[PDB]
RNA sequence: AGAUUUGAGUAUCGUAAGAGGACUCCCUUAACUUAAGCAUAUCAAUAAGGGAAGGAAGAAAAAAUAACAAUGAUUUCUUAAGUAAUGGCGAAUGAAAAAGAAAAAGACCAAGUUGAUAAGAGUGUAACUAAUAGAAAAGCUAUAUUUAAAAGGGAUAAUUUAAAUUGAAUUCAGAACGAAUAUUGAGCCAGAGAGAGUGAAAGCCUCGUCAAUUUAGAUAUAUCUUGAAAAGAAUAUGGUUUAGAAAAGAGUAAAUUUAUUUGGAAGUAUAAAUCGAAAAGGUGAUAGUAUUCAUCAAAGUCUAAAUAUUACAGGAAAACUGAUAGCAAAGAAGUACUGUGAAGGAAAACUUAAAAGAACUUUGGAAAAAGAGUGAAAAGAGCUUGAAAGAGUAAUAUGUGAACGGAUAAUUUAUAAGAAAAAUAGUGGAAUAUGUUAUAAAUAAAGAUGUGAAAAGAUUAGAUAUAUAAGUAGUAUAUUUAAUAAGAUUAUGUUGAAAUUUAUAA
RNA sequence: GAAUAGCAGGAAAGCUAUAACAUGAAGAGAAAACGAAAAACUAUGAGAGUGUAGAAAUACAUUUAGCAAUAGUAUCUUUCAA
RNA sequence: AUAAACAUACUUUGAAUCGGCCAAGUCUGGUAAGCAGGACUGGCGAUGCGGGAUGAACCGAACGUCGAGAUAAAGUGCCAAA
RNA sequence: AAAAUGAAGACAUUUUAACGAGUAAGGAAACGAAAUGGCGUAAGGACAACAAAAGUAGUAAAGAUUUAAAGUAAUUUAGAU
RNA sequence: AAGGUUCCUAAACAACAUUACUUGGAUUAGGGUGAAUCGAUCCUAAAUUACAGAUGGAAAUCCUUAAGAAA
RNA sequence: AAAGAAUUUAAAACAUAUUAGAUUUAUCUGAUGUGUGAGACCGGUGAUUUCUAGUUAAUCCUUUAAUAAUAAGGCUU
RNA sequence: AAUAAAAUAUUACUUUGGAUAGUUUAGUUUCCUGGGCGAUGAAGAACGCAAUGAAUUGCGAUAAGUGAUAGGAACAAUAAAAUGUGAAUAUCCAAAAUUUGAAUGCUUGAAAGUAUACUAAGGUAUAUAUGAUAUUCAAUAUCCA
């Protein structure tokens, strides 16, 4: 849940802010993910797309690769040289592609992407050390109460409790008299249905034993 | 708006013009002129008695009757027949008043650990049903922001010393937490159906006697409130029936005799 | 029922809705919190007297007043100029109502003065009041010996007798001890009558850990808790006629008219 | 609950439950208590026979606090302290301690005499007393104390 | 000639105006309406008209309540209360003290005193000045009590405001689609499962959200420093030598009259005409005189905080409307259009994922049509769906001054009911019934009465430390010592109800 | 859920507040001034037993109980007047 | 004598209504009126069905959906069942 | 209306008897033997594959036009386009 | 006076001028209005409005050379 | 004539007496005593109420701090 | 007696119309924070400015924009030029800010205008009321040589 009073969770106000966003904030929305080869080299997940950036389409009819020829921030789309359509009379026109349906394979890095790719790298490392610091304190507290156990038990399979101790309460006798007629007939139907399912399984088991 | 539909200088044209007597817009040059006016049957007029912001939104209930219903809502959470009938998967739970150790709760700090606890006590059948059956709203309510409609799952009731484990349980879909003192019908009987699946912690469970008291002791955390007695002591009719049968006070069961059909003795010899 | 509804005037523009009520609570609370942060005993809600209510309908209930009279400050030995600066309300407009009001509010200030701790006007340890309180320390210790020793001689008989009656009621749960203490109390009071004290006491100024309390009227309770009262039924009370005493009082006042008419004739 | 009104059961009936001959018009005899002596006189006569006129003397600025005098009967005196205190001092007499039932502290200024008292001594302290209240207190073996 | 008084012109430095008026303070003698008519009354400090301000304004420190075991500036809320009262005593109108809370704060003029009096005032600046309420000046004193070099600079911390930065986990695999977020399978994150976008439904694609970081802005927030910690200064109750032997708001309060107003009724408030005080006096609401009592001390000024807000601006929310709705206005809406003018005042939402918005031929004067083509689909721009009214085409049926409907049949058309199987005699037990055993589950206790432990405390009496000390078991805090009385809560004995009903296997 | 003051959670929701007051426990009188028992009575009435019988259910006789309600009364508070 | 236990006695809250019209082995004003106004009852209003050809009131008879049978008013040359 | 039975069947229980016209008007909800029974529009809170993937939906939603079925009716249900 | 580009030219005819239009005061696009002597500007007529003054609760009204150290 | 302890330590109004400083005026302004105004009795005093018999007075209710004579308002006819 | 042109009835398809269904960059209400205009010329009005604009939007003779600070590669209907030696974009900043308007030298109807002083053209100042200071005066108004 969101706890910040300054931001709004209204869909109508979210779309309006998107259509009236100025050119400065329209560039950050047009971001695409780096490929595996580029992610390992820079340790950056996604950067805003750029001209002359090579990409590969991953969603749509044609998963071709090409070079970004146009970034249209008003339409919130991009253009690839490979993806084109002939305009009936013979001339061809580019086809718009949403930047979120492509992944960047080759970068156009003049001088500022070096600044950006470096800055977005230290941020990733600084947050990992913050998560690591917090994860060791949770482990430090858990062992202080359960010294014999390890924090790794949470990431593994869980074995439920099999004990079925019943409790005698003098209200189970009235449970059917505290139900409304619509919900009592549904409760009793589910009981009768389950018995029939349980009676067939018993009959089937006898034949299997036979 | 208090001035909605009444923003015209319209007056009626009277009779003698072959048009109704409803007020009409004044002037000329537009299609609006000579049209209907304020009346609620007309277009662009005020409606029937316009809705006023000083209506009675919030309601009042006596405090003792508010507490009477909470105890009945807590008591109904310990009946598996009613808890299941409300729509809760509690087949695998060990005990229906599910209480967990306060030492185990004190180590919960992440949602991965909170999920682990729910799986161990077999409460994940309810948590998964809400996850698996989450859907979207059906109607105009989506324009207003209410899109997703989820089901109800387990309710986690904690005490004063379990205030750090709340942040872990809050992100789990269809798992609502509450404090033992802040209990109300809005949690215990959502949708006006009683028998919410409540998961107690050790501290909250051990405080229930102080807060509510008993049928012989007045509550400490609720001044003036004492748990009432039912109209009958043992709400079962069988023990009285077997007592009179033992005492030979009951007549035998009666099957209505088959009433013979009318016949004609003047012709039917039988 | 004959209806009486004053709706013939424009009530629609007279309607006041309380939609701001849940937000007034947050607003006032945040200012109360911010006041204590700024200077903590500013929200201490400066100490106020224990005045009675008005009219016979309410006069048996005590309630907080507004400011102590200048006679109550002199009795408690407090400077009226320093009182306003140590969280004491002052009301020169109030005239003293009774001796009992003067006494009751005199102990209210004395009890507050003992609890009060005043920090030095300058934090630095070389402040004059910190220096003076070290300089006259030997004189205070010499003075303390005289106060302690000559208190310990004047209350020798009263303290001893007060122990006897305390144990007398314990064993009984008596008449002889009560007569003895009553006779001693008269003599002590008569001895004091047969006499110049401090004009002002000292302000308790010291260095201490800051334990911050949000008020002082909730610390010094207005009235002591009430319990069941029981009395010794004697022959005197059994024969007292309350109805005759009330009708005599009512008739005597109604007879002051006939007295005035009789003289003028 | 607008779904439970009568308007929902009269959708379809022309007059909406108000009659065809005598329609539902704006007024049914005036606005308010009109015609208190002309055409609604038989109403005021029947149900408020002393509505019109004057009676008694005017008090230009009444002091309602001066007429404040809560009263308690003698049969309700011992409830002020409880049935457990009453049984504790049941067998007391003149000479030893007897509980004092003060009534001003509980908010009652006058004591009236109605009903019966338990056959025990008691000391009742209040502002005013009734003539029959004091008889019943003294006959049971108690005392009457004034206050204020 | 000179000294003044008053009034002007000019120069310099400033100040007012206009916009807005939702909330704030006031001026003004509306009416419709109600009274079943109507004339006082009601509507009603209401509408319109007029003036003046601020982020709030107004009010504010008793010529006040009350008749008490008394209170104590102003403001706002609860209650008093539809009460007292007012009213063709009709319709109707209608308070306040007490009591409970939010917030809290008090100060100055004038008059009096001091006069080798102080570029401007001497027709007077300045200084002192009140509940022990005959003050006020200069100088010695006493006793209690307050006190660090004020203000202003600089630094850190803390609290808030704004901006920026950062902010996990499937770029997973298969099947199918024009397209995957949907579907199947296997996983992961979560103090993040608020939300938006994405060829289509996304916790893990982008932006964001939870948890955070950094930098700036304010505090009358604390610390350290400049700053020495001195000399002194200050409150109050007195003594003494001189000085002095006071003042306290006037066309005001009040009175006669008139008019409006008020719940205020032999006058609650304001104003006008006349009249007009004081070795003071006002009020205690039934007019008058007298004597007591109580409580205040008018006729000058300022004053934060708590309270209001449908202007306007910036945000957030919604059991609100969803294009005849919701603002008049979801598009170049107070726009188009009307009037000389004040003024009046609308209608109109949607192709597709992407224009890929047919593009070349034949007929035609052209518009267009027929092919062709794009598209998942013409959805073809009068473009999502496409109702009724009204037409056109096709199929079928009927017929002399209305037509339509109902019951009953006939004709035509349509819908629409099934694959099992006999008698007698060998063979067969296969569903089931009776009742015997074994096992399983379910069904009985609501209470009554014994014995303990016990946190937080409370009371009482000692001890220590600090502060204060009034001559009334000294007080207050903290740590402890011992005891009494109760104790929320809590533990465990005794008693007291079975023998039946279903289920399974033989 | 009188204002209002606190709690957790961030919350127009929820919970807690020995509490002013509202209605009621006492009524009459214009007001001053007052302020309720013979620990009630009478009538009819709801319920519970026992016996006999028909004989299936059910009908008769007798002992006891006296609620609600209605009416009538003695007594008591206030008023010129109940 | 007869009838009456879904009898009897009600209590509370409230709707609509108080323009009426017709018949007659009845009356008053009037020359009289399908005129005006009354006493008692039954109707129409609020009511369809079978008959009077047709008709608010006349005659029979008052209505859940139907099958068969006797009937009512009144009919039995044809319309039209007899 | 009266008898009988009664934790859940189901058709708002079984049996018997009487009854059923109607303008203005009345019969609010709930009430196991139910102090009339129901249909429809929209919105809010819950329930909807009980073994850990839990109502329907690009293997076609809502809407529209018709064909048939259920209900005394208000209306509901399903097929085709 | 009023209108306001309706003037001229070229292209073009979907709509408009109760048939039609190759025509148009209609559609599209360009072009066009030259002053020492003609007028406004200047003067005063009926009348109109300012500073100061007078009046009014107010908005504002009066006065036009009378009231003014003004013009 | 008969029954009655009466509650428990911080004080200002000044009616006054006496001085001190001033003034002549309808004269005042400070401070020191006293009572007032005080209330803690030792079975018995008794403050206090009641009863009787006289005698003096006042008497239908209200004008809300207390009375008085006028005036006004109540209640019944 | 006869025909089905007209007329009527049902269904399918097309048409006129735009209901219904799905949808929302628009409103309504409540609450929170402010409530920040003007002689240093406001609000309002008019006119003008884009490579191709009529409205609208933004702006003011420096014109759909200039400088500076952040910002990092666009815009697009069609052309051009400029552009990592810094394009779009943002700003409580700086420069600049036509005619009017309280409108204020005088006049103003739809009026074109115009006087003086200071610094031919251009730019500043000059309204009314008003506080303080300086200065020039008026009045035998009070004294007075």
């Amino acid at each position: 849940m969101k706890f910040n009073c300054k931001v709004s969770s209204n869909p109508s106000k979210a779309r309006k802010a998107l259509y009236t966003a100025n050119a400065s904030q329209r560039a950050l929305m047009m971001s695409a993910r780096l490929s595996k080869e580029l992610r390992e080299k820079y340790n950056v997940i996604a950067i805003p797309i750029h001209k002359d950036d090579e990409v590969k389409i991953i969603k749509g009819h044609q998963k071709v690769a090409g070079k970004v020829t146009a970034v249209r921030r008003s339409k919130y789309v991009i253009n690839i040289d490979k993806l084109t359509k002939t305009k009936a009379n013979g001339q061809t026109v580019p086809i718009a592609i949403r930047p979120s349906n492509v992944i960047i394979t080759k970068l156009f890095l003049n001088k500022d992407r070096e600044a950006l790719l470096a800055k977005k790298a230290e941020s990733r490392k600084s947050y990992k050390e913050l998560v690591a610091k917090r994860n060791e304190e949770v482990a430090k507290a858990f062992t202080a109460v359960y010294p014999a156990l390890n924090m790794d038990i949470f990431g593994k399979k869980v074995e439920p409790i099999t004990e079925k101790k019943p409790i005698r309460i003098p209200s189970k006798k009235m449970a059917e008299k505290l139900m409304s007629k619509p919900t009592l007939r549904a409760y009793k139907t589910g009981i009768k249905v389950h018995k029939a399912k349980n009676a067939i399984a018993a009959y089937k088991a006898a034949l299997a034993k036979k | 708006s208090t001035e909605a539909g009444k923003q015209h200088s319209a007056i009626s044209w009277g009779t003698g013009r072959a048009v109704a007597r409803i007020p009409r817009i004044s002037g000329s040059g537009s299609g609006r002129n000579g049209q209907g006016a304020f009346g609620n049957m007309t277009r662009k007029g005020h409606m029937f008695s316009p809705l006023k912001n000083f209506r009675k939104w919030q309601r009042k209930t006596p405090k003792q009757m508010r507490r009477f219903a909470v105890a009945s809502c807590i008591a109904a959470s310990a009946v598996p027949a009613l808890v299941s009938a409300r729509g809760h998967h509690i087949a695998g739970v060990p005990q229906i008043p599910l209480v967990v150790n306060s030492k185990s709760i004190s180590v919960i700090k992440k949602t991965k650990q909170a999920v682990y606890l729910l799986k161990k006590i077999n409460a994940y059948s309810d948590v998964l049903k809400v996850i698996a059956s989450k859907t979207v709203r059906a109607g105009q309510g989506k324009m207003r922001g209410r899109k997703i409609k989820e089901r109800k799952g387990p309710l986690v009731v904690y005490g004063n010393d379990d205030l750090q484990a709340v942040k872990a349980f809050r992100n789990i879909p269809g798992v609502d937490t509450c404090r033992v003192e802040n209990l109300s019908v809005l949690n215990l009987a959502p949708g006006c159906h009683m028998g919410r699946f409540i998961i107690w912690t050790e501290s909250a469970f051990k405080k229930l006697n102080t807060i509510f008291g008993t049928q012989k002791k007045m509550a400490q955390g609720k001044s003036g409130f004492r748990i009432a007695h039912a109209q009958m002591a043992v709400p079962d009719m069988k023990r009285v029936v077997v007592a009179a049968e033992k005492a030979k006070l009951l007549r035998a069961k009666i099957v209505l005799p088959k009433v013979p059909k009318r016949a004609n003795p003047l012709k039917n010899w039988a | 029922a004959v209806s009486n509804i004053h709706f013939c005037k424009d009530w629609r523009s007279k309607v006041h809705t309380w939609f701001k009520q849940p937000f007034r609570k947050i607003r006032r609370h945040q200012t109360r919190v911010e006041k204590a942060k700024a200077v903590f005993p500013a929200t201490i809600k400066s100490l106020k007297p224990s005045v009675h209510c008005m009219n016979q309908r309410f006069n048996y209930k005590l309630r907080l007043g507004r400011g102590f009279t200048l006679k109550e400050l002199r009795a408690a030995k407090i400077d009226k100029n320093l009182a306003r600066t140590i969280g004491i309300a002052v009301d020169p407009r109030r005239k003293e109502s009774s001796k009992e009001c003067l006494n009751r509010n005199a102990q209210r200030l004395t009890e507050y003065m003992n609890r009060l701790v005043v920090l030095p006007k300058v934090h630095a340890a070389t402040a004059k009041r910190l220096v003076l309180n070290k300089k006259n320390a030997e004189a205070k210790t010499k003075k303390a010996a005289e106060i302690k020793k000559f208190i310990a001689e004047h209350n020798k008989t009263i303290k001893e007798l007060k122990i006897k009656v305390a144990a007398a009621k314990k064993d009984y749960a008596l008449k002889a001890c009560l007569k003895g203490l009553k006779k001693a109390q008269v003599a002590f009071a008569a001895q004091v009558a047969k006499k110049k004290t401090k004009q002002f006491n000292k302000l308790p100024v010291q260095q201490k850990e800051a334990k911050q309390v949000l008020d002082a009227n909730k610390v010094i309770r207005l009235t002591a808790p009430c319990t069941l009262e029981t009395k010794t039924l004697t022959k005197g009370m059994k024969a007292f006629d309350a109805v005759a005493h009330l009708r005599k009082a009512k008739n005597v006042a109604k007879a002051v008219s006939g007295i005035v008419k009789g003289q003028k004739k | 609950a607008t779904r439970f009104r009568q308007t929902r059961r009269r959708r379809g009936h022309v007059s909406m439950g108000y009659g065809r001959i005598g329609k539902h018009r704006k007024q049914r005899g005036g606005r308010g208590n009109a015609g208190g002596q002309h055409h609604r006189k038989t109403w005021f006569t029947t149900f408020h026979p002393d509505y019109f006129g004057k009676h008694g003397m005017r008090v230009f600025h009444l002091k309602a606090n001066k007429y404040y005098c809560p009263s308690i009967n003698v049969d309700s005196l011992w409830s002020l302290v409880g049935k457990d205190v009453q049984a504790q001092y049941k067998n007391a007499k003149v000479g030893e301690e007897v509980p004092v039932i003060d009534c001003v502290k509980h908010g009652y200024f006058k004591v009236l005499g109605k009903g019966f008292l338990p056959k025990q001594p008691v000391i009742v302290r209040a502002r005013y007393f009734s003539e029959k209240a004091q008889q019943k207190i003294k006959a049971v073996g108690g005392a009457c104390e004034l206050t204020a």
